[PDB]
Formats: C-alpha cells, sequence, structure tokens
C-alpha cells in the first residue's frame, strides 16, 4: 500500500524574488540596457576635462 | 463440439488509481491551494 494527503494549515515559500532595483546598491549604477550588445565591438565613452 | 466460436474484440484499458499530488499557484486566500486540488482531482474522475 501507499498513501497521500495535503495540508490545509501551512503553505510553502518556494521562490524569493529579489529585484536589483529593490536594493540600496542601485544608486551606484546607471542601469541602461541594450537589447543589442553582442553585436557590438569596442564601444567608447568620452570625457572632456 | 463446435466450429464457430466467439472472440472478444476491444482491448482492455486502464485507469489511473492514485498519484503524487503536485500543484502550484501564483499568489485569493491561502485555502485556494486546497480548493484547486479538489478541482484537479475532479478531473481524473
Amino acid at each position: 500500500d501507499v498513501e497521500f494527503d495535503a495540508l490545509l494549515g501551512s503553505y510553502c515559500n518556494t521562490l524569493s524574488l529579489v529585484r536589483f532595483l529593490e536594493l540600496g546598491l542601485s544608486v551606484a549604477c546607471v542601469c541602461t540596457k541594450f537589447p543589442e550588445l553582442a553585436y557590438m565591438n569596442e564601444g567608447r565613452v568620452q570625457f572632456e576635462v | 463440439e463446435d466450429t464457430e466460436a466467439d472472440v472478444p474484440v476491444t482491448y482492455g484499458e486502464m485507469v489511473l488509481n492514485g498519484a503524487n499530488l503536485v500543484t502550484a499557484l501564483v499568489m485569493r486566500s491561502l485555502d485556494d491551494v486546497g480548493r484547486h486540488l479538489l478541482e484537479m482531482q475532479e478531473e481524473q474522475l
């Protein structure tokens, strides 16, 4: 024989969804996304001082 | 004693008796997990 059942008093927490923009660290970034980065060779960023 | 006999035609079939109970939800009270089970059981009948 074998048996089965399911509780009605307690339910799990499977996933803990952590978003990066929920964190305090997301100040130190500038999170701008490409949907095309793999197509790109050397990109450059300019500074004038 | 005889020549022409009778033979069954249709094959025997099977029925699912018992299974692992596995479900999920995306959080609607907390009992709906339960109610959805009876749902997913009522299907197999």
